């Protein structure tokens, strides 16, 4: 049963009037947000310092695969795709 | 053949971990006579270290080297915190034992 978004925590995180400063993301107590830089999908636990982030999905290129990826918008259009002619 | 008929090349992979940036790995496969070679399977295994010490294991990718070229392509994406990046590729060609598997491995550095 495999894994596709693999999930971090980041711990010691700075709280702030209620929300969680993560790499200049300012994410409110209990809530999920998308992000651009980290393209995560973070929320934030205030109460307890950290930040659980989902990552995007890794890639193994198949036979006539290739890889489209963009840096621009948030999560999940900044994560690379897995493109294969359909 | 001695020890294994293939080399295990990294191509266009920098071993340097930039922050933000999925991570490319593209591995090429050669024979003894210094020849491309495609349709060869190639299983790639990864290990993450951060700034707290802590290890995380990938779950293991595959993908197959193309005929055009004798490629085979992986993206990983990484947490924010991670210094240094482990990996590992070994083929998995049908026609060899898994002692005659080539396999190679590179240790990806986040700056300092």
């Amino acid at each position: 049963v495999q894994e596709r978004g693999h999930t971090y925590v980041t711990k010691n995180v700075t709280v702030e009037d209620g929300a969680c400063v993560y790499l200049r993301n300012v994410i409110p107590n209990g809530e999920t947000k998308a992000l651009n830089n980290p393209c995560v999908l973070s929320t934030c636990y205030a109460a307890d310092r950290k930040v659980n982030s989902t990552l995007c999905p890794n890639i193994g290129v198949d036979e006539g695969c290739h890889v489209e990826w963009t840096p621009d918008g948030v999560y999940p259009n900044c994560c690379p795709k897995h493109v294969c002619p359909s | 053949m001695v020890l294994s008929p293939y080399k295990l090349n990294l191509v266009a992979t920098p071993l340097f971990l930039k922050p933000g940036i999925p991570y490319p790995i593209k591995v090429q496969v050669k024979d003894s006579l210094d020849q491309l070679v495609g349709g060869v399977p190639v299983t790639l295994n990864a290990q993450t270290i951060d700034v707290n010490q802590e290890t995380s294991d990938l779950d293991p990718s595959k993908s197959v080297t193309r005929v055009d070229d004798g490629v085979a392509s992986f993206v990983l994406n990484l947490p924010s915190g991670v210094t240094v990046l482990e990996f590992n590729v070994k083929t998995d060609a049908p026609d060899l034992p898994e002692e005659n598997q080539a396999r190679e491995g590179y240790r990806a550095i986040a700056y300092s």
